[PDB]
């Protein structure tokens, strides 16, 4: 929590932004979408939840609809309504005004980046290997890691998605493995439950033991307010702390959480 | 054009240079003082030593090789002058060579080209005598020692205009003749 | 079915053997491993329950016990104990006396071994890369793919040993990858949920649509009982065949599908 | 070399035939295929041999000519001309007459599997994942590893084929992962210089001293008549033994290796 | 040539050094590490030029006298002997005033650090992942990509060392083929031979053909002052184009090809 | 005859060459071809002919084999044996020494090219789009219509290849299209079978139909010995006249038509 | 000890196995024709012919040269004496070097052996005469030109005791006696 705000302020934590973070905005939910597939398939949502987890619920959708692009478009419309309005959103003024030099997202939503531009702040965004070559060292990188509305063929939603980036050869994971390496991230909003992440810090974990420095890791960070003490003791064992808040509320313990990073 | 030549004569760049003097191509030389193999045919004897200058440049190279072949002694030289001329100098040539039964002697140069694709060969040969007493200046070797045919002056002794009539000439005619005409 | 058959008496096809096999001698179910691991951690079942999937709960066993030896005691002495009679077993019977010449399985007890003994029928157990190197041509195969309790190194329990064969370099992860080129694999008392095994045939399914030649992939089989259009949908895209029966009981319906192997 | 007449009688041995072998037949040579490329991409062969190895002079043949198919077809051509008759070539006698029941080889022609046909020994050629598809276990597998005549896209010749090699996901790159679990592998007329093969038993030590066992692998040799120490160390740490003979003839040599494997 | 240099005045342009930079001091070439390990293992030199390369020499070194140890000890006091000065050295001036913010090599000397910090420039050395936690972005990269004399187990010279380096799991290997992504990389004194090298970038190309957006990578390019046509074709296959010099002197052809990036 | 003389010293006749005059090498036939699919599909030949025409037959083995590989292979080496020599051919030489600028062919053997290089003739062989791009007008084009067996996709040999054809899209299509306008095309060797050919003269029929420029279309001919006055009328509906001879023997027939075009 | 030998003389072959004979180390010689290079460094010039050798078997291989280094001639041939006798041969040799002022000259064997590890050399001499008049059998080179110092006969005339005394003889026993005392 002290050298989390030491490392901060020396530029080398990357922040990684979750579900939870966009929670806060009156989005559809992980079960309105599971809903709504539900429904678009014939099925009511509780029939269709003794079958599959989720990444069976949309691998499905996509075997029976063809392709993701309807769900994407639905997924586009209600995550981008009129109704939701960024200025009334603490979490994301604290992300905006807080010095985070890359910022990652599992999110295809793109409030991260209206959040920026509506605070006056200059960023790239990354969603391909051409935006890896319009790098700036002087603005914010936003790297979309699971995808964007701006192409079907990236959004890491389904089984096969998952399955895909499991290999780590697509450019955003060889990037993000270098990224890790001599870097701390701070996970806000995220409850670290794809694969490819633990795969990828696991992976991460077993390099460091392997060259015989893991005392000299950079030690990640987690932010969930509901404590769990398996999940504290599975993320240690890749360095990863456990920060957690008293406060019922989601939103409220992250907008504590994050008083500290817009400060200054 | 802009071709490379690798040698150990010093006064073989002079010659050349003064012979392709405003063609139009120019002759970037270096010294190495590339060893060769001692066989009879020259073919092989100028592929090998091309061989060894394309390995030591990697660029557009030539090589030449100058023969004297004594028909005294059955066509004995060629390829294997140098070590000949660097024992046994003018002194001990004309002594034994030149006051025989047959004088008669042909000097030839071959010339092997390396286009940094093939390799191509070009040769030219004059005939001649040799003197019974070495005659002339005594800077280029066997020089001072060669009559040519029809000729009662040694190719030093006859000065600069040793380069129009000379076999080293005629095959470097050719080669010029081949590098204007293009890479054939 | 015919097909299948086709295929089994060419010898090619490959029996995989899940839990389901199992769990039809008596032996205890996954639902009391994780309450064994509860109330060996001082949790009583269901609060435990609600941490983790069962990857996570295994692995916090793992690293609160230090070792998983204590659990691999524990099954090793509920899941053979004097009780169980493998000779009121139709299910390991049919199996036995079945002409299948690689047998591969997910469990840790030797009640495969035990029933291809007791109807003297030879066979190899595989668990190291040494056993591969005894292997017979006129022999049962008998791979235990997950591993066996005399290894404790060996057993694919909790979330670390997923990961590690997810990559895939184990001996035995070869001779599978090498043994599913070619051959039909058969699912019985199985549900295809370890994620290594779908990764498995999720790169055989793109090995075969690289060579331009997924007319001609062998098919696979699963005998799943209780019906799922999702998962049927899910694993028809790696060439794996659903068979399902209207009987409710899973060790009848299981009888009823060896049947047809057992004889001549 | 009594244990591998040892394990020969058991049938734990794979053949690996090389480039020797095709060369006692008369065919041409390597060099003789480097002179062919060379005088038809407008070079004359030395002043192509002082600019790349062999994989770069395949390569640069493939890009000017676009595809190796002349390459491939006067390949075809020559190496499986009438002047060759394999009823004079007392290697292939001794290889057909042998009882080797898998048999690897890098060549693209089809000697040996005219030499089995021609001596009544039934086989299974195989050089996609039908033909592994196609295995009896009471025939001899003819492996074409490095690819055949009849495939463009099966042939390493050039720098790209062996990259996608090194990558080893072709499911003869799996086969034979799995065929060296366990099994010896016997060199005669391969000099072990292609970096695919070199990798993939570096691995398999590897993987013997991952699971402590390395005493226990199988011991591969090597054939070659002119001895090397450099090679019988570097192939030593791989568990490839040399065999050498002080006879000056590698054809010769050879028939005196092969002559302990064609009798009973 | 002219988009280099736009390119490096933008600040994309990562240099790589070989060991044709570190000719210039009168540093032993590898020829003369051939003919000390080859005195040092009782050979004289071309009697050992008949049986490996420069893999199979740095392997049977190693194998025969146990470690790399007192090879790195006679290359650690030959390479930064007193008689080399750094000053003069134009080559090393250029590459210490010029604006290159990464620099890779693979060489195993100091010489590139000595010039650095001759000249008044920071720099931040990088040999291990721990140096990778310390980047600052206002000071040079230097990566000591094979290896420095300060460890031995990390000079990649023999042939186990590339086979490990190949699988790329190392973590200067991971920072590369994320510092590719987007970055154009050029090489000076280097004649990309080394497997790894190559395996990487035609990795980074096969990653730009699967995103189909091959026209959209940076290009890279080498310096060589002997033209090869093959390897330009190669090199070309990879997006490295390639830029040669007529002067016969491969020095003074580096230091002019170096003067159009120290000034301004 | 006359005009088609007078037509060929202006320069304005096209040589179309088909497999009749390569009949008289010595060359397997099409029906030995038939025998060696039947063969290598198990069938006894007489039986095989029952069941397709030409296409369908080679489609089945095309579908069977997988693609055109091993055909391609038998039809390379039998078509290019050692034992047939271009020397005591008489119609191949009086095709040679004719001044015929574009020659079209039908044939996948290289006997046009090589009686073409034997008798001292310069030449271009085209067979895709970047031959096309080297085409010199003092040299003759020899363009290989229906493929070479340097290329598995090019030969037309198949009923989708001749599907593929119809539609007149690939390169040598569109150059045969405009080549036909205003040329004369002399057809030796060749029955006028192929559907794409009969479907081009067709178009070109129905083009200068449309242009009221009926009488002005160049006079094609066809030389065939037997006569056949259906194929007469048909061919003459399309301003194919045709050329009729006396001669039992075709080969005779052909070398007293072509000697009207080897003199002078 | 089993050491293999290449060369193109097939009488060499025989002197060395009569040389070596009853000793216990054989020779399997092979027929090659390696060609030389044209230097004076009579080392180097066994140091690149072993190696070209070596390139060949890859197994222990020696390798034999034998000059002729005339004194009139300013020390002449001599790693080169091949091209010079397989052209005069024995008729226009002794009519010009037999009948000078100085027919002092001395014949050297240099051996260069490969123990697949090192390169050894070694060396013998023996002085002698050039004869005014070829005298003996003409089937081994110029051995009916060679009169040894201290004697009257011809090395082809003197027979079979001419391997006692001859360069080859001292060299092999040089080579024989490094055999036995072992790999140092
Ligand atoms: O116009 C000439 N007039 C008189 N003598 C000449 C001439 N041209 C060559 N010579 C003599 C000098 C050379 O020593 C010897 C060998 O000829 P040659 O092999 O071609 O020259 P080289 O060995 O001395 O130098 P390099 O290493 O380039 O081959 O013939
Ligand atoms: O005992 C000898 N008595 C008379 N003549 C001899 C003798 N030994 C060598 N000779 C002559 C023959 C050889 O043609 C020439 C070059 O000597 P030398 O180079 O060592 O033999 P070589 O060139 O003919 O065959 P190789 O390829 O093995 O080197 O001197
Ligand atoms: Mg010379
Ligand atoms: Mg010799």
């Amino acid at each position: 929590m002290e050298q989390l705000l030491a490392d901060y302020k020396k530029g080398n934590v990357i922040l990684f932004v979750g579900a939870g973070v966009s929670m806060n905005l009156g989005l559809p939910s992980w079960s309105q979408l599971v809903d709504h597939i539900a429904t678009e398939l014939g099925y009511d949502p509780d029939i269709y939840r003794t079958f599959g987890s989720a990444l069976e619920l949309a691998e499905y959708y996509k075997l029976k609809k063809g392709k993701i692009g309807p769900l994407r478009s639905w997924m586009d419309r209600m995550w981008h309504s009129s109704d939701i309005d960024i200025n009334k959103s603490k979490v994301h003024e604290y992300i905006a005004k807080a010095n985070f030099p890359i910022i990652y997202t599992t999110n295809y939503d793109r409030w991260i980046e209206t959040a920026l531009s509506n605070y006056g702040k200059e960023y790239i965004k990354i969603s391909s290997v051409s935006d890896i070559a319009k790098i700036d060292n002087n603005k914010t990188q936003i790297i979309k890691f699971h995808g964007d509305f701006d192409d079907d063929s990236s959004i890491v939603l389904d089984e096969t998605s998952y399955f895909q980036r499991l290999e780590f050869e697509t450019p955003l994971d060889i990037k993000f493995r270098s990224d890790v390496l001599g870097k701390s991230v701070l996970f806000i909003g995220y409850s670290l439950s794809d694969i490819n992440i633990r795969l990828l810090f696991y992976k991460l974990s077993k390099l460091w033991k392997e060259q015989k420095l893991e005392e000299a890791q950079p030690k990640s960070y987690i932010f969930l307010p509901r404590p769990n003490p398996i999940q504290e003791e599975i993320l240690e064992q890749w360095r990863i702390g456990m920060i957690s808040s008293e406060n019922d509320n989601p939103g409220e313990s992250l907008e504590e959480f994050l008083k500290n990073f817009v400060l200054v | 054009m802009n071709i490379r030549f690798i040698t150990r004569n010093r006064h073989k760049i002079k010659e050349i240079n003064k012979i392709l003097s405003g063609t139009g191509v120019v002759v970037l030389a270096s010294e190495h003082s590339i060893d060769e193999i001692q066989t009879e045919n020259v073919h092989a004897l100028i592929k090998d030593k091309l061989l060894k200058a394309f390995k030591l440049v990697g660029r557009p190279v030539f090589v030449e090789h100058t023969g004297l072949y004594i028909e005294s002694l059955n066509g004995f030289p060629g390829g294997l002058t140098q070590i000949f001329w660097d024992k046994l100098q003018a002194d001990k040539f004309s002594q034994l060579l030149g006051t025989s039964e047959n004088p008669r002697l042909v000097a030839k140069t071959i010339i092997g080209y390396c286009d940094s694709m093939k390799i191509y060969i070009f040769e030219g040969e004059t005939q001649g005598t040799i003197s019974p007493v070495p005659k002339g200046p005594r800077d280029f070797q066997w020089d001072c020692i060669f009559i040519p045919d029809g000729e009662s002056e040694t190719f030093a002794e006859m000065g600069d205009r040793k380069n129009e009539i000379s076999m080293r000439k005629k095959a470097f005619d050719k080669f010029k003749e081949y590098l204007l005409e293009g890479g054939k």
